[PDB]
C-alpha cells in the first residue's frame, strides 16, 4: 500500500476556495514560501506587520504607550538582537525559505498600498530576520517567558 | 486544546485518526490561526499556524500529520535578587551586573517620538527587572541558543518516516508544547515537549516562584534530551491524548508514571473534568470510525453536575425557599448537557462558580479529593451541602442579575456573533467538563455572552489513501478590514457542520474562486 | 412493595394521588392478591387482598384509600431459655413449665391417618419450642389479646373521615405494616402502624436475636399506643412514601429523626437504592398529574451503576483481557435502565451478584459509605477498584454460563409466563435501584429467567370527583384450576397498560360479562 | 364540592368483567360479605379453603407430612383455640359479617361440587372462625412471628 501520487506543479499560483483558503503551489521551497507570504499578507496584512514591528522593538516607536511595556520586555531581554543572530545561523536553504516569505509580505503590499492599514506601513519592508523575530518572542518571551510572570503581574 | 491520536486497531478500517483542536483567544492578534496549503515537487502540507509564522504548527498531509497543546513546559527561571553595594549577592560575594545604556523612541499623541533612555542590566542569571512592588528579578530562559524552531517544525511536519520526524523533534529547537502525530503507516505518538533546564532539586513548584538569585546552586546551564521527557508510543489502548492535563494520562492504561521523572518537568495537579472526558471519550469507544470520531468530539457534558447534583439537589430541596427548590428541581430535570436548549445550564455555571471559583477549577468544595489511582472519576460529592445549598441560593440571584431569569434557554443567552452573523451557541466550559470549548465572556445588559477563547481551528484526520479530513475555524480565515472571509464559517459551527479539506489537485480545482499566479523574481 | 401519597399542592389537578404496590411471592398462596369491589347502601370499598381475608387491605373508594408496606414490626421475642431441674431458670429460681399433652393426626401416603402426640409447654414468655442445635426457646408475641385485626381494616377503608380513620387506626388491632393515607379532602399520612412491646432497654437488634429467657428483666408486658410511632401528615414537602425502608424520609424534607422515638422500633440501618429512588422520584417532580404519577412508577433504574460504574470501568479498560475491555465498553455504553432491550444489564447484575452480595444488599464494596445525612446519594464508589475487576472477571464469566452470552437482550432473558402467554420482561431487583420490581429467578438452562416476587397489585387513583383509578394484577384474578383469568393480564403488564378501575355503576354494567344474583338466606 | 352519590343496590348480584373481577352489589353489609365469600370461593377457593384448613391446626391430619411443621407451629402456639377466642369476642354487627362471608364460600363449594379440588372438600363447611382463624395466623403468626425466626432456620 503506497501513498497516492504526490502533485508537481508547474508553475506557481494560489488558488483560493471560497472561504479565503490559500493552496500555494510552487515549483520549488522558496516559490511556496513567498506565496505563503503573500497569502498571509492578504488575509492578515495589518496585525502581522505590526507584531512584526514589536519583535523589532520598535513598537512603542511606531504606536506609542500601550505597546510601551512590550518594547522594554523584547528588549531588556535583547530578542531583536538575538533575532538577528539566530537568522544568521540559519542554513542556507532555509534562510532562502524565510527570506522568499518575506518578500512574499512586501510584494502584496506593493501591489495593493491601498489594503495595507495606514499606521502599519511604517513597518514595510519586512525582512527575513523579522520573521525570526516574531518566532521568536512568540516561542521564548510569549509562551515560555511571559512578562507577567517576571513582572509578577 | 485538545488533542487525539488513534492507533488503526482502535478503529473500523484500521487507519490512524487524529484531532487538531487548539484552543486559544478569538481576539489576541498574534494567537490568530489562519488555514493554508502549499504544494511543492518536493513536499505538501495542510493547516493552520499563527499569524506571522511561515511554517504550519497544526499539520498534516497524504502520509502524516501533528498537533500540539500548551504543556507549560518550565523553560525559564525569576530569580529575587539582593541588591547590594551596586551589584548584587551571589555565593556571598558582591558581584556586578553587565549595564548597557540604550534608548528607544517613543511615538506621542501627535505622531511625534521623543528618545527615551533604557538601561540594560543582566546578572549572571540573565536580564534584570523590577516590580511595581520593588522585588529586583532575574529572568533566566532556557534555549536562547536555538535557532531552529522554525526549521524544526518544518522537517517535522514535512518528514518522510516517523524516524525523520523523531530525530527532528530531537534537536530541542522547538522550546514547548504537548505534541501528538499520527501517520498512515500506522504509528501514533505523545510527546511531553520543550527545553527544560537539568537541575539538582526542587519541584516545579519552587521552579515556578521566585527562586533564591544569591547562590550558584541554583543556576542551572544544561538542558533535557528528548529522551529525558514523557513520549507514548503505539500504546497498549491504541490512543494517544492531551487537554492540557499533566502528562500522567496520556493513554490508558498508562505507560508511566510521576516517579518515572524529575519532579519538576511537570505538575501532579488535579486533572480537568475536560482532560478526564478526553480519556473516557477514548477509552471507551472502539471500533472508531471518522464520523464517530468527530461525534466525540462535540461532547459538551456537564461532568462536573455528575459530581454534584447527587448531593447538591436533595440538600436544595429542604430549603424553604420554593425558588430555591425550584432551582433544584430543573436542575434535576436537566439531562446535564450544555445544549442550546439547555434551560438548566446557565444556573448550574452560576453555582459551580461559586462551588468551584471563577474559573471552576476549585477543589475544596467536593467531598472525595482527586486521586492519580481514579484519573477520570475524582474528585466528587459535595462536601458541605449546607453551605453549597447557601452558594446556590446566591447563584439563583446571580442567575437572574445576568440572565434575566433562573430558567433562560442557554443557546439563547450563549451567542456567536461575527460581523452581521449571530446563531446559538452549544458547549462550553473546559473546566466544568465540556470537551468542546467556548469560553463564554461575561453577558452583556440583555444577558448575551459570546466566546472569548475555545474553539478555533477543529480538523479531523483519518490517515487512509487517499487521506480524508474535515475541518472548520470559527473565525474565518481573514481579519483584514471589510473581509468577507471572517464571519463565514461561524454559522457552520453553529451547526457542527465540518467542511472537508481539500489536498488533491482535482478537488482544488473544484473549488478555486480566486486564482493568483505569480512570479517569485529572487 | 412501595408506597406514595400526595397532596393537593403537589399536583396539577389538586386532588391527592396514591399508589397501591405490594411486593409479594408470585406463588405463595396465602400471599395472592385478589382484586374485587363490595358495594352496599352504606360503603363501598375497591381493592386487593390476600385471598381468604374478608376485608380489603389495599383499598380506595371515592372519597378515601390505603395501601401497606411491610415494616418488619418486632412485634414477637425469642428467648434463650436456660432448663434446669425439669423447668427453666428463672431470676436465679426454677420455675415449672405450664404442659398441655395434645394430639393431632397425621395423614399418611395411603391415605389413612395415624395419632401423634404433641406436648405444649409454656414459660412465663409464651409457647416453648426446641430448635435443631438443642436450644429452648420461648416466643412471646404481641397482640395476643387483639381480636379486632379485620374489624378495624373494615372500619379503616370505610371511615367517612380522616379523623375516624386514626380512631380506627388508634385501636391497635392490625400488628404491623406501614399504612399510607389519602383522602379527596386533601389529607396525606403515614403510618408506622403495629404492636410494639415497651420495653426498658436494647436496640432494635438486641431484640431481634435470642434474649436471654433467665430474666423477669426482659419480660415486657405493655405496648406502645399509636402516638408513640413515627407518623406524618401533610408534610411540608407534599407527599408521602415508604419502599420498606427504615421509616426515617418518609417524606423530605424529613419530620423527625432517629432519636425521636425508641431504638427498638426500627432500624437505622442503609435504605435500599429502590427507597432511595422513591424519595427523590417524589421530591423531584412537581405538577404532577395521574399520568406523570404512573410514568414515574415504571421507573427501573439501574442505580448501582450509577454508584459504581465511574469507578469500575476505568479499572477494568486496564486489564489485558480483551472480553474485560469489552465488558467494560459495553458497560460504559449502557443508559443504565433495566429494559427489555438492555445488553448490558444481565452483565451488571452478575457482577453485582458479587460486588454487594445475593441479595445486593451489601455495603463493604462501597468507598463512601451510606449516610442519612445523604439519604438519597450514598453508598458511593468502588473501595477497591482492582478487586472489583476480579469480580467482573468472575461475573462475566457467571453471565456466559447463566445466559449464554455476555450480552443477551435483557429481555429476551427475563420473561414473563403465565400458562401459554409469554412476554418480554422489564424493570428489575429493587436493591439494585429498580422502582417497579420484578425480582427475577435463576435462569433455566436456556437462560430464561421469571418473576418469583415483585409487582402483583399496581394501583394508582386520583382522588377527583369522581376518582379516577388504574391497576393491573400481575398473575390475574383468579388461580383456581383451568382458570381463563389467570394469564389474562401478564401480557399488559409487559406494556405497563394498565386498566381503568371501575367504581362507578354505569362503568361497571358497561363493563359486566357475567351476572350472579344470589339470595342470601340467614 | 361533594363527592358523587354513592350508589344504592336493590337486590344482590355479583356483576364480573371480562378479567374475573368480581363486583358485589348487596342490600346489606352480610349480603355484601356473602357474595365477597362467594366470588372469592369460585376465583381462589382450592387454596382457600387449604389455608382455612391449616388455619385449624389440621394441615397434617388433611395433607401429611408437608404441612406437620405448621401443624405443630400453630398448635404450640394455641391459634386454632385463640381463634375461636378472638371470634366470640366480635361485634355482634362484625361476626354476622364473618358468617356472611363463610356462608358465602359454602353455598358456592354447595353449587358448584365439581370445581372443589377433591383432596380439600374434606375442609368443608367452613365457618366464621375459620375466617378469623386465617387472619390470626397471617398475621401474627406468619408476618409478626414466623416459625424460621423462632426455630432459628
Amino acid at each position: 500500500q503506497a501513498p497516492i501520487a504526490a502533485y508537481k506543479p508547474r508553475s506557481n499560483e494560489i488558488l483560493w476556495d471560497g472561504y479565503g483558503v490559500p493552496h500555494i503551489y510552487g515549483v520549488d521551497a522558496p516559490s511556496a514560501f513567498y506565496g505563503y507570504g503573500w497569502a498571509q499578507a492578504r488575509s492578515h496584512g495589518d496585525n502581522i506587520l505590526r507584531l512584526y514591528g514589536e519583535a523589532r522593538g520598535k513598537g512603542a516607536e511606531y504606536w506609542g504607550p500601550d505597546y510601551e511595556q512590550t518594547t522594554v520586555w523584547l528588549l531588556t531581554n535583547g530578542v531583536p538582537e538575538r533575532a538577528q543572530q539566530w537568522y544568521a545561523q540559519q542554513s542556507p536553504d532555509f534562510r532562502a525559505n524565510l527570506d522568499a516569505f518575506a518578500a512574499g509580505i512586501n510584494a502584496y503590499a506593493q501591489q495593493n498600498p491601498d489594503d495595507i492599514s495606514p499606521e502599519v506601513r511604517q513597518v514595510l519592508p519586512v525582512s527575513g530576520a523579522d520573521v525570526v523575530a516574531h518566532a521568536h518572542r512568540l516561542m521564548n518571551f510569549l509562551y515560555v517567558a511571559s512578562p507577567g510572570r517576571t513582572l509578577g503581574e | 486544546s485538545n488533542s487525539w491520536a488513534v492507533a488503526p486497531g482502535k478503529t473500523a478500517n484500521g487507519n490512524a485518526l487524529l484531532l487538531q483542536n487548539p484552543h486559544l483567544s478569538w481576539t489576541t492578534d498574534y494567537f490568530t490561526y489562519y488555514e493554508a496549503h502549499l504544494v511543492t515537487p518536493d513536499f505538501e502540507i495542510y493547516g493552520a499556524t499563527q499569524i506571522g509564522l511561515p511554517v504550519i504548527r497544526f499539520a498534516f498531509n497524504q502520509r502524516m500529520g501533528i498537533t500540539n497543546t500548551v504543556n507549560g513546559m518550565v523553560g525559564a527561571t525569576n530569580y529575587r535578587l539582593t541588591l547590594q553595594d551596586g551589584g548584587y549577592l551571589y555565593d556571598g560575594q558582591v558581584r556586578p551586573f553587565e549595564r548597557r545604556q540604550a534608548s528607544y523612541r517613543l511615538r506621542q499623541a501627535d505622531g511625534t517620538t521623543v528618545d527615551k533612555p533604557l538601561e540594560i542590566r543582566s546578572s549572571v542569571h540573565g536580564p534584570v527587572f523590577e516590580r511595581a512592588d520593588g522585588t529586583a528579578v532575574a529572568v533566566r530562559v532556557a534555549g536562547l541558543d536555538r535557532p531552529g524552531m522554525l526549521e524544526q517544525y518544518f522537517d517535522m511536519i514535512t518528514a518522510d518516516s516517523f524516524d525523520d520526524y523523531e530525530a527532528a523533534l530531537a534537536r530541542m529547537q522547538v522550546p514547548t508544547f504537548n505534541i501528538v502525530y499520527a501517520d498512515r503507516e500506522g504509528t501514533i505518538n505523545y510527546s511531553f515537549n520543550g527545553v527544560a533546564p537539568k537541575r539538582a532539586e526542587g519541584d516545579i513548584a519552587f521552579w515556578q516562584g521566585l527562586v533564591p538569585g544569591d547562590s550558584s546552586r541554583y543556576l542551572w546551564t544544561e538542558t533535557h534530551p528528548l529522551d529525558d521527557l514523557p513520549r507514548v508510543t503505539n500504546p497498549p489502548g491504541g490512543f494517544v491524548q492531551n487537554s492540557n492535563d499533566p502528562p500522567w494520562t496520556p493513554t490508558w492504561p498508562v505507560t508511566y508514571t510521576p516517579k518515572d521523572f524529575p519532579s519538576y518537568l511537570a505538575p501532579q495537579t488535579p486533572h480537568s473534568l475536560r482532560a478526564q472526558q478526553s480519556v473516557r471519550l477514548m477509552s471507551e469507544n472502539d471500533d472508531l470510525t471518522l464520523e464517530r470520531f468527530m461525534a466525540l468530539q462535540l461532547s459538551h457534558r456537564a461532568v462536573m453536575a455528575d459530581r454534584t447534583l447527587p448531593d447538591l439537589i436533595p440538600a436544595a430541596l429542604i430549603d424553604p425557599d420554593p425558588e430555591v427548590q425550584a432551582a433544584a428541581r430543573l436542575l434535576a430535570a436537566w439531562d446535564r448537557e450544555f445544549t442550546s436548549d439547555s434551560r438548566a445550564a446557565l444556573l448550574f455555571e452560576e453555582w459551580a462558580r461559586l462551588f468551584a471559583g471563577q474559573n471552576f477549577a476549585g477543589q475544596a468544595g467536593f467531598a472525595t479529593p482527586w486521586s492519580l489511582d481514579k484519573p477520570v472519576s475524582t474528585p466528587y460529592g459535595v462536601r458541605d451541602p449546607k453551605a453549597a445549598v447557601d452558594q446556590l441560593r446566591t447563584a439563583i440571584a446571580n442567575t437572574k442579575r445576568k440572565y434575566g431569569a433562573i430558567d433562560r434557554p442557554f443557546g439563547d443567552a450563549s451567542r456567536m456573533i461575527l460581523n452581521d452573523v449571530n446563531v446559538p451557541g452549544a458547549a462550553g466550559y473546559g473546566n466544568l467538563g465540556s470537551f468542546r470549548v467556548f469560553t463564554w465572556s461575561d453577558p452583556d445588559e440583555n444577558g448575551v455572552r459570546t466566546p472569548v477563547h475555545g474553539e478555533t481551528w477543529v480538523a479531523m484526520i483519518e490517515f487512509s489513501t487517499p487521506v480524508r479530513a474535515y475541518g472548520l475555524m470559527s473565525y474565518g480565515n481573514s481579519r483584514q478590514p471589510g473581509t468577507t472571509h471572517y464571519s463565514d464559517q461561524i454559522e457552520r459551527v453553529s451547526r457542527a457542520d465540518f467542511r472537508e479539506l481539500l489536498l488533491r489537485r482535482e478537488q482544488v480545482e473544484a473549488a478555486v474562486q480566486e486564482r493568483t499566479p505569480f512570479n517569485f523574481k529572487p
